[PDB]
C-alpha cells in the first residue's frame, strides 16, 4: 500500500512515512562529518566517485551560502541544490533588509521551513519531502562558531560534531571519543580526515575527499585539493607515529 | 473492482450508484400519490412520526417550489431538502432571467439534467430521492413530471413512487382504465383530495388519520399544503360517502 | 489495519485513527508540564537531546508578551501553530489595541487543528500544546491536543510519563492555587511536578527549560544557568 | 529623430543608421550602432523611443537565433519581417506598446535576391527598394526617386547612400553625428570602415 | 479519498515502459492498415476500412486519409475520435505558422509539434493518451518530399516508406523487400496497392475497403488528391488485384 | 474629488551626541487654521532604544510607526532576540516607505 | 490540477520512479563522449540498420543546444525532445540577459535541475533520459563534457558512455583512456571513440554516427564514409592480433 | 461485492452511506445533552464529564451563541460542532446584513442542515462526527431543532443526544406526557438539570459538572443567555433531591 | 472540490477501452432505433416504450430538433440524450451560426457532438455517454446525410442503419431492402416495417416516434414576407400520420 496511502500519513508509531523513508536514503548517502571549534567549523564529505573516469573535481558536496555560512550535503545530493538556493537568496535578502548578516540558526530555520512542504491538494506543494541531510556551519557575532543538522523532517540540532550518511553510525562514535572543548581548527581537520579514512570505503586520498572551514577572519574557505593532501600526510605521519603498547597488563 | 463504488460503467453497462440511490430513495418507507383533476393538482404523502418527542409539524416531505410549482420527495431529508433548495433558487433564478414563471415540466428537466451530471461526474454521487413536481401550468394545465436519481424525468395523467408504488400505480391505472380518461373529472379540488386518499386507502390497505398524511393542491394561481384540519374534513367527506 | 489511511476515514467504531497516531507521537515526545496559581503561571520542560553531541530542543515558545507555550512533539507543527498563535494575537493588539484573551487563542488553535482532521490531504498536527498566559480576566493554563480539544486546568502535563506529574499536581492542587504571589515557588513546584515523571535521569542545566507569565511578570524564558538555582 | 536609411542595390542591401544617441541637451553617445544581426544573411536597424528599441531589437535576436538553432536553418527575410509585423501589431494594443521602427536587410539565398523591408512601430510592412523612417525619408526619397536604378551595384549604391547623408548634414536641424553603414549580401554583413 | 480510483497513466513499470504507450500501441495492432511509401517524384498514402458493411455510404466517408494542409496529409491508425482531436490541432498550429511567417507550414515542425503534445500527454496530467498512429505525407521546399511516422508514444521517425496499423511486420518485410530508391510514384502505388491485398485480413480487396491517397508534383506546384470511389476502382482494375 | 493625503503641520528635530542622541518634536497637531490637539505626542519610543518620529500625514506617521513596531517585534521573534542596530532598523524602514512607492508615505521619516 | 504524488520514497529509501525511469534509459540506444586534449567526439549507436527509413530526416541522437555546445541522450526521444527545447530556450535566454553564451556546465546545471524538478513535482514523472552535454565554454579552450542522469545528479567526465552496454563500453573506457595522456589530435579521439562504440555494436557502421566539437563553434558530424575508414583501420590491427 | 464503507459518499447496495453512521456511532460515544422547547422558548443543559479535578470548573464551555438568540449545543466530536457553530454564526451574519432582521430559528436550522449535507456529498471531506441541538426564539415563537451528521435535522418538543439519550428521551416523553399545556423557562430549567442527573446513570463512570443555558421571551427577553449562579444551585439541587 | 482530474477510461493491455465496450454495451441493452437515408430526404424512427400507461410517451421526446434541417435518435441511456440533445443545440449557434449566419453542416455538427463524446471519453472524472446517436441532416452543399455518433466519438455516414437490441437483424432487414432510387415515402414504409419487427408490445402512432429531413415546410417557418428564408425540413410525423401508414402497411 505504498502508493495506495497519503504522501503525509502518519504511522501507527507517530511518525510520518516519507520523513522515514527519506532518512533511510540519506543512511544509503556519502558521508559528511563536521566538527566546530572556538577557532573555527571544519566540514570533509567523502566525494564517492563511481567510476575512475569521472572527474572529482565536479563533485561538489560542499558549498557556500554566504562569506560566513559553508554547508555539507549527505544523501540524493540533486534535491540540495534548491535547498541550497532558498538558503543563498534568504540569507543575501536578509542582509538586504537589515544592512547585517543573517544569523546561523535563523538561516537553519528558512531552510527547514522548506522540508515539510509537501503533500498533495492547493499554490501547491512537493511530491516528497527532500532525500538529503545538511551540515550547516558558520559563524555570528551572537553565538559564535554553530554547526547546525537539518533534517527533511524540518527538525534541526546543534551539534557540536555531526556524521551524516553512510558511515555516520560508526563516525558519530568516535566523534564523541574524539571531541573536546579546547580543539583546535588543525586537530578538527586531522580529526575529520581520519574519521572520514576510518569510515570510507575506499581509502582516503585527496581526489575522494574534500575539506572546507568557516572562520570569523577569513570566513568560508574549500580547501584545495594540494592543502587537503598535505593535511591528509600530516595525519599519515601523526598515526605512524603514535606508540601505545598493552603487552603487559 | 470499484466500477460499484462511482459512477463508471460496470462490465455488464450498469451504473450500480445509481441502482443504490434508487434503492436509497425507498429509505423513509412512506409512499406518495399524485393525481390531475380537471383544474388542480392533488399529492398526498404518508406521514411517518415515530418519535413523539418530535414537532409534527416540521415533519414533511412536501415543499412549495415557487407560487405554482410544489415538490414531493421520496427520499431521506437531507437530499430532500437539497434538492428542495436547488429547485426554488433554479426557479426563482428563471424567473428574473426570463420574464416568467419557471414551468413545472422545465424544472423537472433541469432536475434530471443536474442528476445526468451527477451519474456522469464521478466526485459527485446522486441524491437518493425520486422528485414528483406539480403544478397547473398556464400552457399545459394540471402538470405532474417526476424525475429519479439517473436523470431520467417525464410526465404523468398520474404517479405513484415508494415502496407500495406499484400497487398503488396499478389501482389508478385501473381507475383511469374503466374512466377512459386521463384527469379526475371533478371541478372542486377537495373531491379530488378525497378521491386520491380513497384511492390510497385502497392501494396500500391501511386507513389514514388525520395525522398520517399530507395533503398538497396546486390550482391555477396557487400552490398550498393542507392542515391537519382540512384533511380530518376530506377524510370525514369519504367516511360519510359509499 | 484500514480505515488508517487518510484523516478523512471514520471507522467503523467513529474513531479516527491518524488523530490518535498524532497523539502517540506526542506521548513518544519529550516530558513538559504545566501550572499555574491565581497570580502567575509556569511552563517546566524537559528537553530532549539526540545525542551527546547535540543540543536540547527547545520546547517553550514565546507567542506575545502575555502569552507563550511548550510543545511535545513534532517541532515544525509547533512552530506553525506558535506563529498562527503570534498572528493572532498580533492581530489583536494592532487592530483592536486589545490584548488576545486565552480562551479565544485555544479556540482558535482548536478550530484550526480541525480544519486538518475533516478535508482529504493534509495530516492533523503532531504536537499538544500547554499555552500559559495572563490576560484580563487572570492566568490561565492550556491544554490543546490536535484532535481539536483545549481544555483550562489548574496544572497539567503531556508527554512521556505525563502520568507521573499529572497525579502530583492533583495532590497538589490545593498547594500550588495557593502560591500567589511567589514566582520561585510555583516553579519549584513546577520543578518536582516534573520530576515526579523521570525515569533513569536528573533535571540539569542542560535538559530543563522554564517559563513564567503572570501580573507584572512578562512571558520569560529561563535556560541555561537561569535555571541553575531550581536544580 | 534618429536617422534610419535603407537601399536595395542588385545583390545587396545597404542600411544606414545615425550614430548618435543624445538624452536632453548633451549627445550622449557619437558611437552608437542602432542595428542587431538577426541572423548571418539579415540585419535589423531600429530606432524611436528610448529603451524600447534595444529592447525590442534583442528580443526579436533572441527569438531569430532560438528559431535557427531548433530548426537548424536560416529563415528567409520575408519570414522575419512577418514575425516581426506580427510582433509589433501585437504589441500596438498592449498595456504599453512599442514605439519602435525596423528596416530589415536580407539576403534571400534561396531566391539569392536582396530584400529591404520598412516597419513602423503600428506594423506597417512594406517591402521597398529605398526606405527610411522618421523625417530622413522627407529628403532622401526625393533623391532616390531621382537617381536609384534597379541595376545598381553596391558601390553606386554607397554613394547615393553618401548624397543622401550629405542632404541630411544640410538641410537636417540635428547632428546625427555620422551614419554606420551595412552591407548584406550573399557573403553575409559586412560594416564600411568609414563613411 | 479519490486516490483508490487512479488509474496512474504516467507511470514507468519496473523495466522503464509506459503502460498505457505500450496498450495503447496494442489498440492501435488491432485497428485498420495504413501504408505510407515516398517515391521520387510524389507519396502516396493507402489505408483499409478495418470495418466495412454494405450499407455504409463510402461517397462521403473519410476515416483513414485526412487533410492537415494543402501540402500535408495524413493517414491514421487507431482511435478515429483522438485523431480528429489531433488533426483539428495540427490544422490551427499549421495555420498559426502560416499567419506568423507568411510562409507554409514545414512537414517536421508539425510533425514534432503533434509528436510533443503526444509526450505531454505521456509525462504529466494523469490523462489516457491518444490510441493514434499517424503516417504525415508531405512537402516542403527545404527537404522536398517527406514521410513521417508517430505514434502514442510521442516519439516520431522519417521513413521512405513504412506501414502502421495491423500486420506491420508482413506489410514491413514486403514493402522492405520490393521497395526501390528510384522508383516513381506509379510503382510505389501499385507497391503499397500489392502489400495491402497481400496483408488484408479480408477475403478480397475492393474499392469501397480502401481509401488512396497522392501528393504529386503535376508547373513547379504539388497536387494533394484524395482518391474518390471511382478512382481507387479504377486503379484496383488497372493494377490487376480486381477484374471488370 | 477624494484627497488621500493630508498634512497636521508639526516640527520634528534630530541631534546626535557622542555617547548619546536626542529626538524632539512639537505635541501640536493641527488642519488648515485650527488646532486638533495640544497634546499628541509624534516621538514614540520603538524599544531597543530606538526612537522614531514620521512627521507630515498623521495618518500615515501612526501607519509608519506601527508597522516599524510590528516589524521589530517580528525580528525579536525570527531572530532569537538580538537588538536591533540603528542601521539595521533604518534600511527596514527604507523598505517600509519603499513599499508604498507609488503611494508614499506622507511623512518625513527621523529615528 | 492533478497533483498526484507519483515521485515518492519508498520503504527502504528508494524513488521506484527515478530508478524505472534509470531502467528505461539503459532500454535506450547507447551513446557515448571523449574529451580529446583540443576536441570533444560524442558517438551514438542506432538501432540496427534498416533501409526503409529516412536517413536524411530522422531527428539524429546529438542535437545542437548552443553553436558551442551539443547534447546527445540516451532513452526515451520524446522526453528527451522536451529536455532540448527547454535547453535552447534558457540558452538564448542567458545570453539575452548576459551578453555572454552559456558555459557547459551552466547549461548542465540546468536541464539537471529541470530534471530534478520533475522528480519532486505532482503528476509529473521523472525523465526516462539520460544526457551527455558537451562544448566549449566561450573564449576557451579545454575540453567540457557532462553526463545528467534522470535523478537529477550531473558530473563532469573525461569519458562516459550511457545507454544500453554502457557497462561495456564504460569497461572499454577505463580499459583505454589514460587520463595522463587524453586524445592529443581528433583522429585519435575518434578512433578511441569508434573502437568503444564498436565493442557493443556489433553491427555495421551505418549504426554509428559521430560528432566532434572543437573550441569557438567547430562543431562537424561525421559522414558514413569517414566512420567506414575508422572501423577498417580499427579492424586492420584487429587481424594483427 | 464488499468495501462500501471506505469512502464517503459512496452507497451500499442497501442505500445508507456507512461513513455518515460511523460518525453517528463516534456522536454516540460522546457526552449526553439535552434541549427542551417550553412555552415562550428553549431550555439547553449539557453534561462535561470531570476527566480531572484540575479541571477549573465553570471554563471549558460546551454551549455556543449564535447571533444574540440561538442557542448550540453539541455532543461528539466538540471540534467539528465549533466548527459548524462558526458557520452558522457565518450564516446569521449573511442573512442579517442582507436581511435587517436576524435570522430565523428554522431558516438556520436549514442553513446548518444543507452545510452537513453538502459534507455528505464527496469523498473528500468526511461527515460531521457531532450530534447538535439547537433554537432560540424568532418573531415565530420558540423552536427546538436537533441535527444528526447525516444533514438530517428536526423540529422537536424535546431533544436528547450522547451516551445517556435513550434515558433523556424517555424523560422528555414523560414530560411531554404530563405537560400538554407546555413547561415554563425555570421548570424546565429545573427539569433539564434533572434530566441531565439522571442521564448521567448510563455514563456514570466519572462526575460531572451540570451546563445550563436557555432563551426565553419572558425569562430573558428573547436572548440566548446562560443559566448562572441561584438559578443553576437551584436546579442542580431539584436534581439531586430527586436522584436521593 | 473535484479531485478527479485521471481519467476515468483507460487502456487495457489487451487494447480495449474498458468504459468504451462497457457503454456500447449499454447501448445494445436499449430500445431499436433506425435510420434510413432516401432520395428526397431522411427518415429516423425509434419505439416509445413506456413505463407506465400512466405516463405521457409524448411528454418525452426520443427524436429531438438540433437545426431546422437537422434532427437525431438515440439507443442508450435516456438522460444522456437530453444533455447531448442541450450540448449539440448550443454548439450548433455557438460554434457556427453566431460566427457564419447560418446554420452548421450535418457533418460538422455531428463532428461537434463526437468531439463532445471523445472528450467525455478521455477528460478526467467522466465516464463516456451510454448512447448511440443518428443524426438526419441537410445541407445546400452535402445535400442528405445520415451519420451514426458511438459512445467512443468515432461517427460514420450511413444508407441506412439500426442500433439497440434488435439492431443486427434489423440492419439485414435493411441490406436486403435499400436501394439507391427510393423515395422518402418508400423509407419510412420499410423503416416502419423493420420496427415492427424490433417491436414486442403494441405497434401504433402512439407507441413509435419517427421524423423526417425531407421537403422545406414554409407552414412551420412562423413568418411570410422573406422568399430565400424557407420552412425547415426536419418535421415531427403525428400519431395520426403513423397509425395511417400502418393502416396501409
Amino acid at each position: 500500500s505504498e502508493y495506495d496511502r497519503g504522501v503525509s500519513t502518519f504511522s501507527p508509531e507517530g511518525r510520518l512515512f516519507q520523513v522515514e523513508y527519506s532518512l533511510e536514503a540519506i543512511k544509503l548517502g556519502s558521508t559528511a562529518i563536521g566538527i566546530a571549534t572556538k577557532e573555527g567549523v571544519v566540514l570533509g564529505v567523502e566525494k564517492r566517485a563511481t567510476s575512475p573516469l569521472l572527474e572529482s573535481d565536479s563533485i561538489e558536496k560542499i558549498v557556500e551560502i554566504d562569506r560566513h555560512i559553508g554547508c555539507a550535503m549527505s544523501g540524493l545530493t540533486a534535491d540540495a541544490r534548491s535547498m541550497i538556493e532558498h538558503a543563498r537568496t534568504a540569507a543575501v535578502t536578509h542582509n538586504l533588509y537589515y544592512d547585517e548578516d543573517i544569523n546561523v540558526e535563523s538561516l537553519t530555520q528558512s531552510v527547514c521551513d522548506l522540508a515539510l512542504r509537501f503533500g498533495e491538494g492547493a499554490e501547491r506543494l512537493m511530491s516528497r519531502p527532500f532525500g538529503v541531510a545538511l551540515l550547516i556551519a558558520g559563524h555570528d557575532a551572537d553565538d559564535g562558531y554553530q554547526l547546525f543538522h537539518a533534517e527533511p523532517s524540518g527538525t534541526f540540532y546543534r551539534y557540536n560534531a555531526k556524521a551524516i550518511g553512510s558511515g555516520s553510525e560508526g563516525a558519530q562514535a568516535e566523534l564523541l571519543n574524539e571531541w573536546h572543548s579546547s580543539l583546535t581548527l588543525k586537530e578538527a581537520e586531522l580529526l575529520v580526515l581520519k574519521i572520514l579514512k576510518q569510515v570510507m570505503e575506499e581509502k582516503l586520498d585527496e581526489n575522494n575527499a574534500q575539506l572546507s572551514c568557516i572562520t570569523k577572519q577569513d570566513g568560508f574557505k574549500i580547501y584545495d585539493n594540494e592543502k587537503t593532501a598535505e593535511l591528509i600526510k600530516e595525519l599519515k605521519e601523526k598515526e605512524a607515529a603514535e606508540s601505545p603498547e598493552e603487552a603487559d597488563v | 473492482g470499484y466500477d460499484r463504488h462511482i459512477t463508471i460503467f460496470s462490465p455488464e453497462g450498469r451504473l450500480y450508484q445509481v441502482e443504490y440511490a434508487f434503492k436509497a430513495t425507498n429509505q423513509t418507507n412512506i409512499n406518495s400519490l399524485a393525481v390531475r383533476g380537471k383544474d388542480c393538482t392533488v399529492v398526498i404523502s404518508q406521514k411517518k412520526v415515530p418519535d413523539k418527542l418530535l414537532d409534527p409539524t416540521t415533519v414533511s416531505y412536501i415543499f412549495c417550489i415557487s407560487r405554482t410549482i410544489g415538490m414531493v420527495v421520496n427520499g431521506p431529508i437531507p437530499d430532500a431538502r437539497n434538492a428542495a433548495l436547488r429547485a426554488k433558487a433554479e426557479a426563482a433564478e428563471f424567473r428574473y432571467k426570463y420574464g416568467y414563471d419557471m414551468p413545472c415540466d422545465v424544472l423537472a428537466k433541469r432536475m434530471a439534467n443536474l442528476s445526468q451530471i451527477y451519474t456522469q461526474r464521478a466526485y459527485m454521487r446522486p441524491l437518493g430521492v425520486i422528485l414528483t413536481f406539480v403544478s397547473v401550468d398556464e400552457e399545459l394545465g394540471p402538470s405532474i413530471y417526476k424525475t429519479d436519481p439517473a436523470g431520467y424525468y417525464v410526465g404523468y395523467k398520474a404517479t405513484a413512487t415508494g415502496p407500495k408504488q406499484q400497487e398503488i400505480t396499478t389501482n389508478l391505472e385501473n381507475h383511469f382504465k374503466k374512466s377512459k380518461i386521463d384527469h379526475i373529472n371533478e371541478e372542486s379540488w377537495e373531491k379530488v383530495v378525497e378521491f386520491a386518499i380513497t384511492h390510497m386507502i385502497d392501494a396500500l390497505g391501511t386507513e389514514f388519520s388525520k395525522n398520517d398524511l399530507e395533503v398538497g393542491v396546486a390550482t391555477k394561481d396557487k400552490f398550498f399544503t393542507l392542515s391537519a384540519e382540512n384533511i380530518e374534513e376530506r377524510l370525514v367527506a369519504i367516511a360519510e360517502q359509499d | 489495519n484500514n480505515y488508517d489511511g487518510d484523516t478523512v476515514t471514520f471507522s467503523p467504531t467513529g474513531r479516527l485513527f491518524q488523530v490518535e497516531y498524532a497523539l502517540e507521537a506526542i506521548k513518544q515526545g519529550s516530558v513538559t508540564v504545566g501550572l499555574r496559581s491565581n497570580t502567575h503561571a509556569v511552563l517546566v520542560a524537559l528537553k530532549r537531546n539526540a545525542d551527546e553531541l547535540s543540543s536540547y530542543q527547545k520546547k517553550i515558545i514565546k507567542c506575545d508578551e502575555h502569552m507563550g507555550l511548550s510543545l511535545a512533539g513534532l517541532a515544525p507543527d509547533a512552530r506553525v501553530l506558535s506563529n498562527y498563535l503570534r498572528q493572532q494575537c498580533n492581530y489583536s493588539s494592532l487592530v483592536f489595541n486589545r490584548k488576545l484573551a486565552v480562551e479565544r487563542a485555544g479556540h482558535l488553535l482548536c478550530d484550526k487543528a480541525q480544519k486538518n482532521t475533516q478535508s482529504y490531504g493534509g495530516r492533523p498536527y503532531g504536537v499538544g500544546l500547554l499555552i500559559i498566559g495572563y490576560d484580563k480576566s487572570g492566568a490561565h493554563l492550556l491544554e490543546f491536543q490536535p484532535s481539536g480539544n483545549v481544555t483550562e486546568l489548574y496544572g497539567t502535563a503531556i508527554g512521556a510519563r505525563s502520568q507521573g506529574a499529572k497525579t502530583y499536581l492533583e495532590r497538589t492542587l490545593d498547594t500550588f492555587i495557593k502560591i500567589d504571589g511567589n514566582p520561585d515557588e510555583l516553579i519549584k513546584a513546577g520543578v518536582e511536578a516534573i520530576s515526579q515523571s523521570l525515569r533513569d535521569e536528573s533535571l540539569t542545566v542542560d535538559n530543563l527549560s522554564i517559563a513564567i507569565v503572570g501580573k507584572d511578570t512578562p512571558f520569560t524564558i529561563y535556560d541555561g544557568e537561569a535555571v541553575a538555582k531550581y536544580i | 529623430m534618429d536617422i534610419i536609411l535603407g537601399i536595395r542595390v542588385q545583390d545587396s542591401v545597404i542600411l544606414a543608421s545615425s550614430k548618435a544617441v543624445t538624452r536632453g541637451i548633451s549627445v550622449l553617445k557619437d558611437s552608437d550602432d542602432k542595428t542587431r544581426q538577426l541572423s548571418p544573411h539579415t540585419l535589423m536597424s531600429f530606432a524611436g523611443e528610448a529603451g524600447d528599441t534595444v529592447q525590442f531589437a534583442e528580443y526579436i535576436q533572441a527569438n531569430i537565433q532560438l528559431y535557427s538553432i531548433r530548426e537548424d536553418y536560416e529563415l528567409s527575410p520575408q519570414a522575419v519581417s512577418s514575425f516581426v509585423r506580427q510582433e509589433l501589431a501585437k504589441s500596438i494594443r498592449s498595456r504599453r506598446p512599442y514605439q519602435v521602427n525596423v528596416l530589415i536587410g536580407g539576403y534571400d539565398k534561396k531566391k539569392n535576391k536582396p530584400e529591404l523591408y520598412q516597419i513602423d512601430y503600428l506594423g506597417t510592412k512594406v517591402e521597398l527598394p529605398y526606405g527610411a523612417h522618421g523625417y530622413s525619408g522627407f529628403y532622401t526619397f526625393s533623391l532616390l526617386d531621382h537617381h536609384y536604378r534597379p541595376d545598381m551595384t553596391t558601390e553606386e549604391g554607397l554613394d547615393l547612400l553618401k548624397l543622401c547623408v550629405q542632404e541630411l548634414e544640410k538641410r537636417m536641424p540635428m547632428d546625427f553625428k555620422g551614419v554606420i553603414v551595412k552591407i548584406v549580401d550573399k557573403d553575409g554583413i559586412r560594416q564600411v570602415d568609414d563613411f | 479519498g479519490s486516490r483508490r480510483y487512479d488509474s496512474r497513466t504516467t507511470i514507468f513499470s519496473p523495466e522503464g515502459r509506459l503502460y498505457q504507450v505500450e496498450y495503447a500501441l496494442e489498440s492501435i495492432s488491432h485497428a485498420g492498415t495504413a501504408i505510407g511509401i515516398m517515391a521520387s517524384d510524389g507519396i502516396v498514402l493507402a489505408a483499409e476500412r478495418k470495418v466495412t458493411s454494405t450499407l455504409l455510404e463510402q461517397d462521403t466517408s473519410t476515416e483513414k486519409l485526412y487533410k492537415l494542409n494543402d501540402k500535408i496529409a495524413v493517414a491514421v491508425a487507431g482511435l478515429t475520435a483522438d485523431a480528429e482531436i489531433l488533426i483539428n490541432t495540427a490544422r490551427i498550429h499549421a495555420q498559426n505558422y502560416l499567419k506568423t511567417y507568411n510562409e507554409d507550414i514545414p512537414v517536421e515542425i508539425l510533425v514534432r509539434r503533434l509528436s510533443d503534445i503526444k509526450q505531454g500527454y505521456t509525462q504529466h496530467g494523469g490523462l489516457r493518451p491518444f490510441g493514434v498512429s499517424f503516417i504525415y505525407a508531405g512537402y516542403d521546399d527545404r527537404y522536398g518530399y517527406q514521410l513521417y511516422t508517430s505514434n502514442p508514444s510521442g516519439n516520431y521517425t522519417g521513413w521512405k516508406a513504412i506501414s502502421v496499423g495491423a500486420n506491420t511486420s508482413a506489410a514491413q518485410t514486403l514493402l522492405q523487400m520490393d521497395y526501390k530508391d528510384d522508383m516513381k510514384v506509379d510503382d510505389a502505388i501499385e507497391l503499397a496497392l500489392k502489400t495491402l491485398s497481400k496483408t488484408t485480413d479480408s477475403s478480397a480487396l475492393t474499392y469501397d475497403r480502401l481509401e488512396f491517397a497522392t501528393i504529386r508534383k503535376g508547373d513547379g506546384e504539388v497536387y494533394q488528391k484524395i482518391f474518390k470511389p471511382q478512382e481507387i476502382k479504377d486503379i484496383l482494375v488497372k493494377t490487376g488485384i480486381t477484374k471488370k | 474629488q477624494f484627497n488621500p493625503y493630508g498634512d497636521n503641520g508639526g516640527t520634528i528635530l534630530g541631534i546626535a551626541g557622542e555617547d548619546f542622541a536626542v529626538l524632539a518634536g512639537d505635541t501640536r497637531n493641527i488642519t488648515d487654521y485650527s488646532i486638533n490637539s495640544r497634546y499628541e505626542p509624534k516621538v514614540f519610543d520603538c524599544g531597543d532604544n530606538i526612537v522614531m518620529s514620521a512627521n507630515g500625514f498623521a495618518a500615515d506617521g501612526d501607519a509608519l510607526v506601527k508597522r516599524f513596531k510590528n516589524s521589530v517585534k517580528w525580528y525579536h521573534f525570527d531572530h532569537n532576540d538580538k537588538k536591533l542596530s540603528i542601521n539595521s532598523a533604518a534600511r527596514n524602514i527604507q523598505h517600509l516607505l519603499y513599499g508604498k512607492r507609488f503611494f508614499p508615505y506622507y511623512v518625513h521619516t527621523i529615528i | 490540477g492533478y497533483d498526484r504524488a507519483l515521485s515518492i520514497f519508498s520503504p527502504d529509501g528508494h524513488i521506484f520512479q527515478v530508478e524505472y525511469a534509470l531502467e528505461a534509459v539503459k532500454r535506450g540506444t547507447c551513446a557515448v563522449g571523449v574529451k580529446g586534449k583540443n576536441c570533444v567526439v560524442l558517438g551514438c549507436e542506432r538501432r540496427s540498420t534498416l533501409k526503409l527509413q529516412d536517413t536524411r530526416i530522422t531527428p539524429s541522437k546529438v542535437s545542437k543546444i548552443d553553436s558551442h555546445v551539443v547534447l546527445s541522450f540516451s532513452g526515451l526521444n520524446a522526453d528527451s525532445r522536451i529536455l532540448i527545447e527547454k535547453a535552447r530556450v534558457e540558452a538564448q535566454s542567458h545570453r539575452l540577459t548576459l551578453e555572454d553564451p552559456v558555459t557547459v556546465e551552466y547549461l548542465t546545471r540546468y536541464v539537471a535541475g529541470v530534471q530534478q524538478r520533475y522528480t519532486q513535482s505532482g503528476g509529473v514523472r521523472p525523465f526516462g533520459v539520460s544526457t551527455l552535454i558537451a562544448g566549449f565554454d566561450p573564449r576557451d579552450d579545454e575540453p567540457k563534457l557532462y553526463q545528467t542522469e534522470p535523478s537529477g545528479i550531473y558530473s563532469s567526465w573525461s569519458a562516459q558512455t550511457i545507454g544500453r552496454n554502457s557497462k561495456t563500453v564504460r569497461e572499454f573506457l577505463e580499459k583505454n583512456y589514460d587520463r595522463k595522456e587524453p586524445p592529443a589530435t581528433v583522429e585519435e579521439c575518434v578512433k578511441l571513440t569508434v573502437r568503444s562504440l564498436l565493442e557493443v555494436v556489433q553491427t555495421g557502421a551505418k549504426n554509428i554516427e559521430i560528432t566532434v566539437v572543437k573550441p569557438d563553434s567547430d562543431i562537424v558530424a561525421l559522414s558514413s564514409e569517414e566512420i567506414n575508414q575508422y572501423v577498417t583501420q580499427i579492424e586492420q590491427e584487429k587481424q594483427e592480433q | 461485492g464488499t468495501g462500501y464503507d471506505l469512502s464517503n459518499s459512496v452507497f451500499s447496495p442497501d442505500g445508507r452511506n456507512f461513513q455518515v453512521e460511523y460518525a453517528v456511532k463516534a456522536v454516540e460515544n460522546g457526552t449526553t445533552s439535552i434541549g427542551i422547547k417550553c412555552n415562550d422558548g428553549v431550555v439547553f443543559a449539557v453534561e462535561k464529564l470531570i476527566t480531572s479535578k484540575l479541571l477549573v470548573p465553570q471554563k471549558n464551555v460546551k454551549i455556543q451563541v449564535v447571533d444574540r438568540h440561538i442557542g448550540c449545543v453539541y455532543s461528539g466530536l466538540i471540534p467539528d460542532g465549533r466548527h459548524l457553530v462558526n458557520r452558522g454564526r457565518e450564516e446569521a451574519a449573511s442573512f442579517k446584513k442582507l436581511y435587517k432582521t436576524p435570522i430565523p430559528i428554522p431558516a438556520f436550522a436549514d442553513r446548518l442542515g444543507q452545510y452537513v449535507q453538502a459534507h455528505t456529498l464527496y469523498n473528500s471531506v468526511r461527515p460531521f462526527g457531532v450530534s447538535t441541538i439547537f433554537g432560540g426564539v424568532d418573531k415565530n415563537g420558540a423552536h427546538l431543532y436537533m441535527l444528526e451528521p447525516s444533514g438530517s435535522y428536526w423540529g422537536y418538543k424535546g431533544a436528547a443526544t450522547g451516551k445517556g439519550r435513550q434515558s433523556a428521551k424517555a424523560e422528555l416523553e414523560k414530560l411531554v406526557d404530563h405537560h400538554p399545556e407546555g413547561l415554563s423557562a425555570r421548570e424546565a430549567v429545573k427539569q433539564a438539570a434533572k434530566i441531565i442527573y439522571l442521564a448521567h446513570e448510563d455514563n456514570k463512570e466519572k462526575d460531572f459538572e451540570l451546563e445550563i443555558s436557555w432563551c426565553s421571551l419572558s425569562e430573558t427577553n428573547g436572548l440566548h443567555k446562560f443559566v448562572k449562579g441561584d438559578l443553576l444551585q437551584e436546579a442542580i439541587d431539584f436534581a439531586q433531591k430527586e436522584i436521593n | 472540490t473535484d479531485r478527479y482530474s485521471f481519467s476515468l477510461t483507460t487502456f487495457s493491455p489487451s487494447g480495449k477501452l474498458g468504459q468504451i465496450d462497457y457503454a456500447l454495451t449499454a447501448v445494445k441493452q436499449g430500445v431499436t432505433s433506425l435510420g434510413i437515408k432516401a432520395t428526397n430526404g431522411v427518415v429516423i424512427a425509434t419505439e416509445k416504450k413506456s413505463s407506465s400507461p400512466l405516463a405521457m410517451s409524448e411528454t418525452l421526446s426520443k427524436v429531438s430538433l438540433l437545426t431546422p434541417d437537422i434532427g437525431a435518435v438515440y439507443s442508450g441511456m435516456g438522460p444522456d440524450y437530453r444533455v447531448l440533445v442541450d450540448k449539440s443545440r448550443k454548439v450548433a449557434h455557438t460554434s457556427y451560426k453566431r460566427i457564419y449566419g447560418e446554420y452548421p453542416p450535418t457533418k460538422l455538427l455531428v463532428s461537434e457532438v463526437a468531439k463532445i463524446m471523445q472528450e467525455a471519453t478521455q477528460s478526467g472524472g467522466v465516464r463516456p455517454f451510454g448512447v448511440s446517436l443518428l443524426i438526419a441532416g441537410h445541407d445546400e452543399f452535402n445535400g442528405f446525410s445520415l451519420y451514426q455518433v458511438d459512445p467512443s466519438g468515432s461517427y460514420f455516414p450511413w444508407k441506412a442503419t439500426a442500433i439497440g437490441k434488435g439492431s443486427v437483424a434489423a440492419k439485414t432487414f435493411l441490406e436486403k431492402r435499400w436501394n439507391d432510387e427510393l423515395e422518402l415515402e418508400d423509407a419510412i414504409h420499410i423503416a416502419l416495417l423493420t420496427l415492427k419487427e424490433s417491436v414486442e408490445g403494441e405497434f401504433n402512432g402512439d407507441t413509435i416516434e419517427l421524423a423526417i429531413i425531407g421537403d422545406e415546410n414554409p407552414d412551420l417557418l412562423g413568418y411570410t414576407g422573406i422568399p430565400t428564408d424557407k420552412g425547415p425540413r426536419f418535421r415531427k410525423l403525428t400519431s395520426q400520420e403513423i397509425n395511417d401508414r400502418l393502416e396501409a402497411l
